[PDB]
């Protein structure tokens, strides 16, 4: 239980904006897929950037989470 | 870019121009003849030379005295010393892209010129001096007589270096984290740009003009919305950038 006044920085309950505001800003990162669409879109002025410039990064689909969440909890004596 | 400086036909300090810091080269065809003629040219026993006929640290020229006088006949040729920083650049310039065997040349190579100090570790020693008494054979057989370390050699720039690239060597760290702003595409080629030209007539005479031959104009008048005026404006407001009283 928290009063009225300290609901302000609470994690999974509050913002940090306040109870009655809704300002929040999200973060979006364009990458392409291929060295021609990406040529393409920037002749158009569209920047985007192939998959093969991130190489620190990788980009894995939905499935290897799953996976990887389907190993966790695994016991042998039960 | 083939010549230093106008008097000057070969300086090897152009290795740095055109190798890891600061890429600006077009044409790789001339790197490749840039290094060739500085391999060819500048290439010794224990190092490289920064450019021909210089006389610094030398049995000769009375080293406390300056301003050369103008009698560098013979007294500076083929005993120029040595400079192993030019060496240690190439094993990184080797690294950097694709080159593997010669950066295990370039490293063998290094390797026989260490000195090692206090607690066994590395040591870059700054030049290695011709000794006073073998000097006329050099002439006569030049890169035959041996040298010995000569100078002060805590050699800060040149170790930094070295441990860099044995670091880059090594694997630990990727070419693409030194550098985020991906300076080793400068010499990918681009195809070719498209160009955009706009016909504006000043009067309404020039615009009945233009369109009596057939060709399709506007005004000043009726793009309010954008205007057009001299550079020289331009420039005048370029010339307030960055002003502090």
């Amino acid at each position: 239980y928290v009063p009225l006044k300290d609901q302000r920085n609470v994690s999974m309950r509050f913002s940090n904006q306040g109870p009655l505001e809704n300002d929040l800003v999200v973060h979006v990162a364009l990458i392409a897929e291929s060295q021609r669409l990406q040529v393409f879109l920037n002749t158009y002025g569209i920047q985007t950037q192939t998959p093969q410039q991130v190489e620190p990064i990788q980009i894995w689909p939905q499935q290897e989470l799953v996976k990887a969440y389907l190993q966790l909890g695994i016991n042998e004596k039960l | 870019l083939p010549r230093a400086s106008t008097s000057k036909e070969v300086d090897a300090s152009l290795l740095s121009v055109v190798s890891f810091p600061a890429f600006a080269v077009e044409d790789s065809q001339l790197v490749e003849l840039t290094k060739q003629e500085i391999i060819t040219k500048l290439q010794g026993r224990y190092g490289c030379c920064r450019f021909l006929r210089d006389g610094y640290k030398t049995p000769k020229e009375d080293p406390n005295r300056l301003y050369y006088e103008p009698a560098e006949l013979k007294l500076f040729e083929n005993i120029e010393c040595e400079w192993p920083l030019f060496w240690t650049y190439f094993i990184l310039d080797g690294v950097f892209s694709g080159n593997a065997e010669q950066v295990q040349e370039y490293k063998e190579a290094l390797e026989a010129v260490l000195i090692k100090g206090k607690n066994g570790v590395p040591l870059l020693p700054e030049l290695y001096s011709v000794p006073p008494d073998r000097v006329d054979e050099e002439y006569q057989n030049p890169h035959t007589v041996d040298r010995v370390p000569m100078g002060k050699l805590p050699h800060m720039w040149g170790q930094s270096l070295y441990i860099l690239g044995s670091l880059m060597a090594e694997g630990f760290l990727a070419p693409g984290e030194i550098d985020p702003l991906n300076r080793r595409f400068s010499t990918v080629p681009k195809p070719d740009v498209v160009v955009q030209v706009s016909i504006l007539a000043e009067t309404e005479e020039i615009k009945t003009i233009l369109k009596d031959k057939g060709i399709y104009v506007e005004t000043i008048a009726e793009v309010y919305p954008i205007r057009v005026q001299p550079a020289r404006i331009l420039s005048h407001i370029y010339s307030s950038l960055g002003c502090n009283n």
